[PDB]
C-alpha cells in the first residue's frame, strides 16, 4: 500500500476487507487524527 | 501463515445443534480474519461466516445469518462455528480458513484466504 495522489490530494485506498472489518460504507463519516506516530481512523 | 486444524463434525438431526472448532497454529499473530467456508454434496463452496481477529466483527453469508454464529477466544488462537436449528442443507464438509493479509476481496470469498484446513464434515439427517 502507498499513499496515491487522487484530484492534486493525496489519499490511501482502503481494502474490502478492512471496511468490513469495521462495518464501514461508502461515506461513512469517520474520525482521523495521529497518535503515536500513526494515522489513526475510526468510524462514527 | 499458520496451519488450521477443524474438528466437532458429525451427525446431528434436523433442528439439532452443533459446534465447530478450528485450532491455528504457525504465525498464529499475523491473522487478520478467519471464516468457515463450507461445501455441500455436489455444489460449489461457499463462504458462511467471519470473523476480524483484533476487534471480533462478524460477518454472516444469508444463508445462515441468525442460525450459525462465528467466536473466537484469541489466548487459544481458535474460533469456533455454532450451529442452531441445522437443517439438512446445511450437510457439507465445513473449512476453515485465515488471511495474514487485508485482501480486497469479500472476507466471504475464498479469494480473501490465504491459509486453509483439511475440513470436518457435519450431516444433518432429515
Amino acid at each position: 500500500s502507498s499513499v496515491k495522489r487522487w484530484g492534486n490530494s493525496p489519499a490511501v485506498r482502503i481494502p474490502a476487507t478492512l471496511m468490513q472489518a469495521l462495518n464501514l460504507n461508502i461515506d461513512d463519516e469517520v474520525k482521523i487524527d495521529l497518535v503515536d506516530g500513526k494515522l489513526i481512523i475510526e468510524p462514527v | 501463515q499458520v496451519q488450521l486444524v477443524e474438528s466437532g463434525g458429525g451427525s446431528v438431526q434436523a433442528g439439532g445443534s452443533l459446534r465447530l472448532s478450528c485450532a491455528a497454529s504457525g504465525f498464529t499473530y499475523s491473522r487478520k480474519y478467519m471464516g468457515w467456508f463450507r461445501q455441500a454434496p455436489g455444489k460449489e463452496r461457499e463462504g458462511v461466516a467471519a470473523i476480524f481477529i483484533d476487534n471480533g466483527n462478524t460477518i454472516y453469508a444469508d444463508s445462515v445469518q441468525g442460525r450459525f454464529t462465528i467466536s473466537q477466544d484469541n489466548a487459544k488462537n481458535t474460533v469456533y462455528l455454532q450451529m442452531n436449528s441445522l437443517k439438512p442443507e446445511d450437510t457439507a464438509m465445513y473449512y476453515c480458513a485465515a488471511s495474514s493479509r487485508w485482501m480486497d476481496y469479500s472476507a466471504l470469498t475464498a479469494k480473501a484466504y490465504n491459509s486453509w484446513g483439511q475440513g470436518t464434515q457435519v450431516t444433518v439427517s432429515s
